[PDB]
């Protein structure tokens, strides 16, 4: 007559709120729709930093820790500077970018149930699990041999990154060095 | 064709050798046994072609 | 003291016409198994690169300036010599993978391979 | 003055970075070798803590199996091998305890 | 004024050295790297320095049969 | 996935099923007997559940169901609480170890 | 239950039913972590066949080492409780002095060596296990037995001497 | 499924869009964050340090390609004084 | 644990972020009076008793002070490259071990996350600069950005070197790790480029052409009014401690010394505290001491001398480590 | 609710506050085309060369965490990925790109 | 001479990173039990602790006692979570 299954809340050693998840959800697309709506391109790169940081909140709070502060250092912290140091020299008038996005309306809801009805079936059961009474619970347990030394993520990715599939690392250190020569060839005065 | 024969063999030794849980990895040695034998017969399809149609000249 | 297992792992089979000797033989093996030709075939291509450039410059000159041909010169003595050590290293792995006739070679690692058997040698090193 | 003359300026540079490089070959050496004895002694335990989390996936596998032959009248079979396959998913019960 | 490297090498790094110290000191910098791997391991060898085995990052589990152990078994147990 | 490598350094939590389903190909299917590969197909489910869990998910929503429904027909005259259940085990707390266990 | 890690959790699940009685019973170990860290080499000593038994037993059954491996199992839990009863019998201050400093200590050995040099004395002298690191390099004293520690917060008493059994 | 609605909202900005060619860079930009988004999180449920690995060369290819159409631009403006289609 | 995690943690951040905002408001009375003896004056003695509270007065009569903002271009855009600045400039603290482990957050990538923050902090003054609708202030502050990203370089590049070391993005491993060897010592040009690159980083003099009035057209930092002024100075002066905190951290073995509880955490407390005060001393000592340099030899000073000499040393270390068998084990240990 | 929440709460109240004062008690008055020029490549090659090279900085973060296992082997690897993007700084260098004179 | 009213901020600044340092020991100290506190934990150090906790209750608590209490065998923590796996 004992309830043999038992459900408590956890004290300490909690675990963050799946609730964050949602905030950051809408925050991104938000900041997405804000970033085709927008009158002048530099606000548009801005609400595109926006949005790049709420992916990189989200990936750190999912525990990829490593992938995340990338997103901060590389898109925020380069290339969006580059894109603001580029639109913010040349002149534009906000006149000239400005269409009539009432002529696009139709086409939009067309392209998006379109779209999202056949890309959506293809996602596997994973990403859909928590998305749109009997809901279905995660459970996680310990392991020992398995956490005998355990590696971070930068770690994990170091240990094959040079050696079983240093051919990718070859391929873009060719793009970054093509990247280089070609920006500067199309740029500058010889 | 409908059978694939793999490009990269190799790759069933692939596995990260670090955190090992006892009993994770699959017996593989049939397939080793596999491998040995598309070998040796490669090897004997060799040896009786240039020892038995070098003998003629 | 043989190991009960001499085929440790699965490696890929490789139509050919000769007997495979090693699909990743070591970079020593290489450099002492190539035969006289082998040099001899390797220090022509790389001649070939610079003397090519050269014949441009003699029947279509180039009209560069006073030290331009001597630059480009230097730039492709060094790429006769990678093109030519990388033909001299193919000609010689060719015959450790089997896909060139290598009928001394098999009898030379049979010669080798036995003997560190017989030293109580590990095959390949250590 | 002496205290700019480059000469023993880059002498004294040269023996400091000799000198921390010195202890630094000293300090990695002794370091790598406490985690040699750190994972030796967390290697001497994983058997009987593996063993004893192993117990416990064994009673609530069964409990489980109990459990769905007991409601369903019989077990659904989610895969076609017999390896135990530690649960993604758990049954709890719709409400967490009162306190 | 300014030399040649290919004309004359030694008095074009003698220059480089005491006119571009930075990318002359640098491209010194980055050659002691390979040198020292090709002269640094040999000598160790010589001089007995011997390197550490690699630290487990995994269980060691041993090869061949099982020991056929007996003992500790559920007889003992109480 | 089928890498071999997982996050934590160790292999990844699929890589056996990948293994047996490239083991089972291998040995069974070939140029004389096309048809071997058939026998391949449960263990490609089996690699398929391991990557999204969708039998899994069914299984358990269902028997959640069934459990929570018959959780309610019963009646619980006194449900053990956080308090005793978080005492569950512990070195001086035998009454509240006895009280959760029903026992 | 998996073995990815947690990042959300709020709550915990608990099963009450037993283990079904066709299962030998074995009383599960009660020490917590500093006291087995601290026992940790001399469980090696004694339980090393019986540690790679049950790891070997795993091997040859994989998907299922959980299941086809409970006896083996259950014997290395009672050749671990034999040392920390042995321990427990014949070396229990010493025993409770050196994992009460790794307690301390960020459970790091070489912040308790005077401890753990007074402990393994007494345990070689009743219980003659003696703590053993494998591939340790040899040209240097063993980083266990070394009188100085690079990485230790506190300096060592010249006077506390580590321990070499039959010296 | 967020991933989803992002590669949406980067594929609705080539719709809504006659005369912004600035805005056409940022919505590759967009769809690319999404598609690696989408890359992690599986990555992440199928327990693969590889699905990181990829995701890792498509943000430094992302950034490669983006430093060579920056550089395009530039190119372009020198010789034009608008980024404006006169549409 | 023994008593409430909100409690516990409410505690800790009150702990740190108090103390360091008192430490930088004497950082800049200090860098007023140090910079007035080596000027043969004194400095601030009036305002407070020995002048110890002229930052607090500075502070309150900028609060207190109007704003002037732009021709009403936008009003959240105004505010919000000051607020992302101040933000960010502080968010580095939060992972500083006072003490092992002693930080806010005890992060294994807390490496990583301090050059994460710095690279915000450069958007707000890139974003003010822009929405003060000026030509020559804008373009002063693009030039403050060109400086700010390529000395992020040298620091990165630096950082790298340390971490070959360490085998470890962890700041506390990082310390632990110099029980060995304060890495000053084997890093020792890797240590002068680091604080060369952190001057630079932080827009100090000689490179601060941000705040320079004299040359002209510089000096977009000298246009910030009232409670703007107020949050770049700030962020600022929590940036030159934060950078002269992470200089003792990577060379100077952070906190560790040259029974109780209180007493072991007062004295690792302090040793870190002294060696950041050496520094932020040496930053006030380089300001006082040299000319302005020119902002298109500043950018070759860094592209032809330090990223040049940082490059080969990234190729150099790590072959040493290989060649005597010294890369550590990246587990957790210390 | 964890010590790294509760800090980035208690910075952002901080620069509230400090807007609130200055907009609550500071005196307030609304006292309240353009020229098109050309801008300087330099400024578009700084980024340039700080992104591709920032980009090669964070691929070689792993490398420093993970030296132990990588040992000879991911050096080689390493180090070949190091000459090919020094190589590319060569030509930033030599050919003058960021306006040495 | 030496000029000690310029040192006297240096003074403060240091005097406030001994406040941390003593101040993050202590509470920390109090919070773990009056025990010193665990740093760089990993899997393997978390996992540790919560077996500590299942047999005193404290992720910190202690014991030497060879056989399990009671209930030990049921007490072992299965983490449940909605969404992020
Ligand atoms: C390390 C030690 C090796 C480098 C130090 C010695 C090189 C000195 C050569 C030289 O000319 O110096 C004077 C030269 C300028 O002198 P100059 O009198 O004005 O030259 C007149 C003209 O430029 C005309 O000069 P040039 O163009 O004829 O000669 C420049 C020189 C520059 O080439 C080199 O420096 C070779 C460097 C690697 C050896 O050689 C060449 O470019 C011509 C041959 C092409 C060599 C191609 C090598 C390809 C290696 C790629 C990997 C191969 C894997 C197998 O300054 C330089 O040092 C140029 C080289 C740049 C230095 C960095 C080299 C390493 C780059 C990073 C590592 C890459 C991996
Ligand atoms: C290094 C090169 C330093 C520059 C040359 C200094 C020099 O030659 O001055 C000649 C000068 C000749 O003596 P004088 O000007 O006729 O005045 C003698 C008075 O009777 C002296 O009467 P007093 O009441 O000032 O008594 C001095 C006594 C009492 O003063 C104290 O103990 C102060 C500490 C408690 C507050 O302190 C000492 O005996 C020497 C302790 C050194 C304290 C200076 C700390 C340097 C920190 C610099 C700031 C950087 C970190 C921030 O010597 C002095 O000024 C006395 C102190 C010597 C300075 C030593 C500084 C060494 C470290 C420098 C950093
Ligand atoms: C949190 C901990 C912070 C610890 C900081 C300690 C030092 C800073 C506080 C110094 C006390 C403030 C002060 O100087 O009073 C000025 C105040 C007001 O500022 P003040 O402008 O009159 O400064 C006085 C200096 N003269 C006279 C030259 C102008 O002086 C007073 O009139 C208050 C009445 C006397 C108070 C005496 C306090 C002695 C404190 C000794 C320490
Ligand atoms: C701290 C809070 C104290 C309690 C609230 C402040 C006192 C009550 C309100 C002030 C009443 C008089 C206001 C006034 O004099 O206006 C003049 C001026 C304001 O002039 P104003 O009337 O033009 O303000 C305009 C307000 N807006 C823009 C919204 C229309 O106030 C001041 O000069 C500030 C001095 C008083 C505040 C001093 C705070 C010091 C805090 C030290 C700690
Ligand atoms: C809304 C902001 C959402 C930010 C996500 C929260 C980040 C976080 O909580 O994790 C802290 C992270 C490293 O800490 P970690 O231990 O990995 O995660 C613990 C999670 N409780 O540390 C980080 O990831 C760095 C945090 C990035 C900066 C956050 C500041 C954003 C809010 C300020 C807005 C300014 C206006
Ligand atoms: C510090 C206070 C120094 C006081 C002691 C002193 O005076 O040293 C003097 C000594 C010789 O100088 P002297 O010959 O007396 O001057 C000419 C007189 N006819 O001067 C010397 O030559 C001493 C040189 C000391 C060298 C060791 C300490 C420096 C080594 C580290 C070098 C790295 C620093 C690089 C930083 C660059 C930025
Ligand atoms: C950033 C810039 C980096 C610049 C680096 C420049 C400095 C590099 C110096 C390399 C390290 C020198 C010291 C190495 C060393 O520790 O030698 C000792 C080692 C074995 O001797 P050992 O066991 O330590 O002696 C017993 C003492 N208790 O014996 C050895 O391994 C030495 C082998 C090489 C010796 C010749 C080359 C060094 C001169
Ligand atoms: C960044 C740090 C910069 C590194 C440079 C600091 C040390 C450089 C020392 C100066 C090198 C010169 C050594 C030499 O042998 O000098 C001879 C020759 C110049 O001849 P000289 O007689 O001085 O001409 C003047 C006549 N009145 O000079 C030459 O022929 C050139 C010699 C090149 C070989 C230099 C070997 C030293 C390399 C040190 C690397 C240090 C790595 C760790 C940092
Ligand atoms: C903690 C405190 C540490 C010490 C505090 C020092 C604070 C200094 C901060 C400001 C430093 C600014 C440097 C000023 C010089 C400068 O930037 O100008 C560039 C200068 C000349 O440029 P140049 O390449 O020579 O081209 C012109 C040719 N006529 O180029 C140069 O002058 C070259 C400067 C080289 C600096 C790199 C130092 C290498 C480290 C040497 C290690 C010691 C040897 C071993
Ligand atoms: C022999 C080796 C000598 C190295 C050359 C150093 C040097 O000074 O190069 C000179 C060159 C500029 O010389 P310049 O006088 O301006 O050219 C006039 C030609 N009519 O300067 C250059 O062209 C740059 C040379 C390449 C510098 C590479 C810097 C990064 C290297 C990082 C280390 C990794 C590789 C080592």
């Amino acid at each position: 007559s004992q309830i043999s299954l038992l459900l408590l809340k956890e004290i300490y050693t909690n675990g963050s709120t799946h609730i964050m998840l949602d905030i950051l959800s809408v925050l991104a697309v938000i900041s997405g729709i804000c970033v085709i709506i927008s009158k002048n391109p530099i606000v548009s790169v801005l609400h595109l930093i926006g949005l790049f940081a709420y992916v990189s909140f989200y990936l750190i709070l999912i525990g990829l820790n490593f992938v995340g502060l990338s997103y901060l250092i590389v898109y925020i912290g380069a290339v969006s500077i580059l894109f603001l140091f580029i639109l913010m020299l040349i002149n534009i008038r906000t006149s000239e970018l400005q269409s009539n996005t009432s002529n696009s309306i139709p086409l939009t809801i067309l392209v998006g149930i379109i779209i999202s009805s056949f890309l959506f079936k293809m996602l596997p059961y994973g990403v859909i699990i928590s998305n749109q009474k009997n809901d279905l619970f995660f459970i996680t347990s310990k392991i020992w041999d398995g956490a005998l030394a355990e590696n971070n993520h930068i770690s994990s990715i170091g240990n094959i990154m040079y050696t079983n599939y240093n051919v990718w690392l070859i391929l873009a250190s060719f793009i970054l060095l093509l990247a280089m020569v070609g920006a500067i060839v199309i740029t500058i005065k010889p | 064709s409908r059978h694939i024969e793999l490009k990269y063999p190799e790759v069933f030794s692939h596995g990260s050798p670090f955190n090992v849980p006892a009993g994770f990895y699959p017996n593989l040695d049939h397939v080793i046994e596999h491998y040995r034998k598309q070998h040796l017969e490669e090897e004997e399809r060799k040896a009786k072609k240039l020892a038995a149609a070098a003998a003629a000249a | 003291n043989t190991p009960t297992q001499t085929y440790q792992f699965p490696s890929k089979t490789v139509k050919t016409d000769y007997p495979l000797i090693d699909n990743d033989p070591h970079f020593t093996r290489v450099i002492r198994y190539a035969r006289p030709s082998d040099y001899a075939h390797g220090l022509a291509a790389a001649a070939a690169g610079p003397a090519a450039l050269w014949l441009m410059e003699r029947i279509s000159p180039s009209q560069v300036g006073r030290g331009g041909f001597a630059k480009a010169m230097r730039l492709a003595g060094f790429i006769g010599l990678a093109g030519g050590f990388l033909y001299f290293y193919q000609r010689s792995i060719l015959r450790f993978y089997g896909m060139s006739e290598n009928a001394r070679e098999v009898e030379m690692d049979m010669r080798e391979m036995t003997d560190r058997v017989k030293a109580g040698l590990p095959l390949y090193g250590e | 003055r002496g205290l700019f003359r480059p000469r023993p300026l880059l002498a004294g540079a040269a023996v400091l970075m000799l000198y921390g490089w010195y202890k630094l070959v000293k300090g990695i050496r002794e370091q790598n070798e406490l985690a040699r004895e750190k994972m030796w002694a967390r290697i001497h335990l994983i058997p009987l803590l593996q063993a004893e989390e192993d117990r416990d996936h064994v009673r609530r596998y069964l409990a489980d199996q109990a459990r769905e032959k007991g409601l369903l009248g019989e077990n659904i079979k989610v895969y076609n091998s017999d390896r135990y396959v530690r649960p993604t998913f758990a049954v709890t019960p719709s409400k967490p305890a009162q306190e | 004024t300014t030399p040649r490297f290919w004309s004359t090498p030694l008095k074009y790094c003698r220059w480089a050295a005491r006119e571009r110290p930075a990318l002359f000191f640098s491209v010194v910098i980055g050659a002691l790297g390979p040198v020292t791997l090709a002269t640094v391991p040999p000598l160790r060898r010589l001089i007995g320095d011997v390197d550490a085995a690699p630290i487990p990052l995994t269980y060691p589990i041993p090869p061949g049969p099982r020991k056929q152990l007996k003992g500790y078994d559920d007889d003992t147990e109480d | 996935m089928a890498s071999g490598y997982g996050l934590n350094g160790g292999p990844s939590r699929c890589f056996p099923f990948w293994q047996e389903l490239l083991a089972c190909y291998v040995t069974n299917s070939s140029e004389d007997n096309p048809d071997g590969k058939n026998k391949c197909i449960p263990v490609m489910e089996d690699y398929y559940e391991c990557l999204h869990h969708r039998k899994e998910a069914a299984r358990v929503r269902a028997l959640q169901a069934a459990y929570r429904e018959a959780e309610a027909k019963k009646l619980q005259e006194n449900p053990p609480t956080a308090g005793q259940i978080r005492n569950l085990g512990l070195l001086n707390k035998e009454e509240d170890t006895k009280k959760v266990h029903c026992a | 239950m998996a073995t990815r890690k947690p990042a959300f959790n709020q709550h915990v699940l608990l099963d009450t039913t037993p283990l079904p009685d066709s299962i030998p019973k074995v009383k599960e170990i009660g020490a917590s972590s500093a006291p087995l860290l601290s026992a940790s080499f001399f469980i090696g000593a004694r339980c090393k066949d019986y540690n790679d038994d049950y790891m070997q037993c795993k091997n040859e059954n994989p998907g299922r080492g959980e299941f086809e491996c409970l006896k083996e199992g259950r014997r290395v839990t009672r050749c671990a409780r034999s040392v920390l009863k042995d321990i427990n019998t014949h070396c229990l201050e010493q025993f409770r002095a050196h994992w009460q400093c790794l307690d301390n200590n960020n459970q790091q050995l070489w912040q308790c060596r005077p401890a753990e040099w007074k402990l393994n004395k007494c345990v070689y002298e009743n219980l003659k296990l003696e703590k053993v690191i494998p591939d340790q390099p040899k040209n240097s004293t063993p980083v266990h037995l070394r009188q100085r520690q690079i990485f230790a917060h506190h300096a060592i008493p010249p006077w506390e001497r580590p321990f070499i059994p039959g010296q | 499924n967020i991933t989803l609605i992002l590669f949406l909202i980067g594929i609705l900005g080539f719709v809504l869009n006659r005369k912004n060619i600035i805005l056409m860079l940022i919505s590759i930009e967009i769809m690319l964050l999404s598609i690696t988004f989408l890359i992690l999180l599986s990555s992440l449920n199928m327990d693969d340090i590889i699905g990181q690995t990829y995701a890792i060369y498509i943000i430094v290819v992302a950034g490669a390609e983006s430093a060579i159409g920056l550089g395009i631009l530039v190119a372009f403006y020198r010789l034009r004084g608008s980024i404006a289609i006169e549409y | 644990m023994s008593y409430s995690q909100t409690i516990n943690s409410l505690v800790e951040v009150v702990l740190v972020l108090v103390p360091s905002l008192v430490g930088i408001a004497y950082v800049t009375v200090g860098e007023r009076k140090t910079m007035g003896s080596m000027q043969r004056r004194l400095g601030p003695n009036a305002v407070g008793i020995y002048g110890l509270l002229q930052a607090f007065a500075d502070a309150l009569k900028l609060l207190l002070k109007e704003y002037v903002g732009p021709t009403q271009a936008n009003l959240v855009l105004f505010f919000l490259g000051p607020v992302i600045t101040l933000i960010f400039s502080l968010l580095g603290y939060a992972v500083i071990p006072y003490g092992p482990g002693l930080a806010v957050n005890d992060l294994s990538t807390g490496i990583l996350y301090m050059l994460a923050v710095s690279s915000l902090a450069t958007y707000g003054i890139l974003l003010a600069g822009w929405s003060a609708n000026s030509k020559y202030a804008f373009l002063g502050s693009l030039r403050s950005t060109a400086q700010l990203i390529s000395y992020e370089l040298v620091l990165s590049s630096s950082i790298l070197l340390v971490i070959m070391l360490s085998g470890s993005l962890s700041l506390t491993v990082i310390v632990e790790s110099q029980r060995a060897i304060w890495y000053i010592l084997p890093l020792l040009p890797v240590f002068i480029i680091f604080f060369i690159g952190s001057v630079a980083e932080t827009n100090r003099a000689p490179f601060d052409l941000a705040e320079a009035e004299s040359e002209l057209v510089s000096g977009f930092m000298t246009e910030h009014a009232a409670v703007i002024f107020v949050f770049f100075f700030l962020a600022e002066y929590g940036s030159i401690v934060l950078m002269c905190i992470l200089t003792s951290i990577l060379f100077l073995g952070g906190y560790l010394l040259i029974n109780a509880p209180t007493v072991e955490g007062s004295f690792y407390g302090l040793s870190l505290g002294v060696k950041t005060s050496i520094l932020i001393f040496v930053f006030i000592w380089t300001r006082a001491s040299f000319p302005r340099i020119r902002f298109d030899q500043l950018m070759s000073f860094c592209w032809t001398v330090l990223l040049p000499i940082l490059f080969a040393l990234i190729v150099l270390v790590p072959c040493i480590l290989y060649s005597f068998n010294i890369f550590p084990v990246n587990i957790s240990l210390l | 609710m964890s010590a790294m929440s509760i800090y980035i709460i208690f910075v952002s109240i901080i620069a509230i506050l400090f807007l609130a004062i200055d907009l609550i008690f500071a005196p307030h008055n609304p006292y309240k085309s353009q020229s098109r020029s050309p801008f300087n490549i330099s400024f578009f090659i700084y980024g340039l060369v700080f992104l591709l090279l920032d980009l090669e900085i964070l691929l070689l973060y792993p490398f420093a965490v993970s030296e132990y296992v990588n040992s000879a082997y991911g050096l080689a690897a390493a180090l070949i990925f190091i000459g090919i993007i020094t190589i590319g700084f060569v030509y930033e260098l030599g050919h003058d790109a960021l306006k040495v004179h | 001479p030496v000029p000690f009213e310029t040192l006297i901020p240096y003074g403060i600044i240091i005097a406030m990173f001994g406040v941390t340092g003593a101040g993050m020991a202590k509470v920390r100290h109090m919070f773990n039990g009056d025990k010193r506190h665990r740093w760089s934990v990993d899997q393997w150090d978390k996992q540790q602790m919560e077996r500590d906790r299942r047999l005193t209750g404290h992720l910190r608590g202690q014991t030497d006692n060879p056989i399990a209490p009671p209930g030990f065998e049921f007490n072992n923590p299965w983490k449940v979570x909605x969404x992020x796996x």
